[PDB]
């Protein structure tokens, strides 16, 4: 799964 | 004393990051491109954070948030270089510690891409682009990025409308002398799009040629094009 | 009952031309591309004629006239296909006798280019683009074509301003309900630019591959990019 | 010399 998604969900 | 969305995008503008080219590595084409791809990987993290401050962006679906950023990321990187470069002549400020003249552009194999970026610089210099206009155009470029993959077309149109309205209100308030200034700013976006296409094509070619290491986020944004 | 420059561009709009694919030649990729390049060669003659009716274009130097047309010609060809295609679904009207669906696009190797052209069609369909707006945007695309080779930058800026003013006056008069309509039209130009780049790249590749004959004017406009 | 120029000078 995408790091873009991860960073969009993050903090 | 102007439009609140413009005010907000100004205070949302991220702090500069340094390129920090590895001082133990000899100067080469591979070092320059490795330095620029690392800087781009790090700036993409900052860009994802910034996008969340854009009024209404965070209300889109995660899929639509990703779709806009996958389409616009290189345009946003280019606009940052352009803005930093406006007080220079024939040099591109990738970072305060990474300013590329013709000589360095030839050594990196970036002469053609860097000449197109300089054409954008010279246009905005002749219009005396203000930071207020820069941040508004950055947001508009994200909202207007022409992804084929949007789920809520109306919600993205609404974001486009909010930011376009901000640009029109700012120019009406600040630039009474030029009732066409907002449209002149919008008419810079085609060259921005053209330059982004050339930059993504160029870095995609570098990725395939296999000689320049690249970080996960940069490669994922390159794969999405 | 509107802006006089818009009125003039409407009566200046050239008559349709037919593709007339050679009925003695068997259907092939080479026949389709030969037909499209011949049609483009003939439409470029019509476009050069039209450009002379654009108020102020004829007062530029011959060098500047050529520079604007060498930069914008494919955008102008694309906008014609787009306009003719607005009453269709998933088909591109290159000419009344040459309507390309997916099947024909695959057979021509044009599926990707034709999908990008269809994205432009679907945007203008959702905005209900009028002929008045179409001719004005065509002229603006010529004036705003970002040539690196202009001699009289002020004279070209002045042409850009005259046509932008025409678009703003027309929307103010005709589209009171949407005070952002002129800017929304200008915000279609980046996808037009992107699609033109893809089309020119594609036809340049066909020229090098050496299998499709092409006329002098088409090859000269392709060489200028 | 260019056919574009020729056609820009023509009629
Ligand atoms: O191709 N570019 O314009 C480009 C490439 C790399 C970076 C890094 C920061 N800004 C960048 C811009
Ligand atoms: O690539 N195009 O969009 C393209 C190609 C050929 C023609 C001929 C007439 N209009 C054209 C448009």
């Amino acid at each position: 799964n995408s790091l873009l998604l991860h960073l969009l969900k993050s903090q | 004393p102007y439009n609140k969305i413009v005010s907000h995008l100004l205070v949302a503008e991220p702090e500069k990051i340094y390129a920090m080219p590895d001082p133990t590595v000899p100067d080469s084409d591979i070092k320059a491109l490795t330095t620029l791809c690392d800087l781009a990987d790090r700036e993409l993290v900052v860009i994802i954070g910034w996008a969340k401050h854009i009024p209404g962006f965070s209300t889109l679906s995660l899929a639509d948030q990703m779709s806009l950023l996958q389409s616009a990321w290189m345009e946003i990187l280019i606009l940052g270089v352009v803005y930093r470069s406006l007080s220079f002549e024939d040099e591109l400020v990738y970072a305060d510690d990474y300013i590329m003249d013709e000589d360095q552009s030839k050594l990196a194999g970036l002469l053609d891409l860097n000449n197109a970026i300089l054409q954008l610089v010279k246009k905005y210099k002749s219009m005396k682009l203000e930071k207020e206009e820069f941040v508004t155009l950055k947001a508009i470029a994200l909202a207007n990025s022409d992804s084929m993959h949007i789920e809520d077309v109306e919600a993205v149109q609404k974001l486009q409308d909010v930011l376009h309205e901000a640009l029109q209100d700012y120019e009406a308030g600040q630039h009474m002398e030029d009732p066409r200034r907002a449209g002149k700013m919008l008419m810079t976006l085609p060259l921005l799009r053209q330059t982004s296409t050339k930059a993504v094509q160029h870095f995609y070619n570098i990725k395939l040629e296999g000689k320049v290491p690249m970080h996960k986020l940069f490669l994922e944004m390159l794969e999405a094009k």
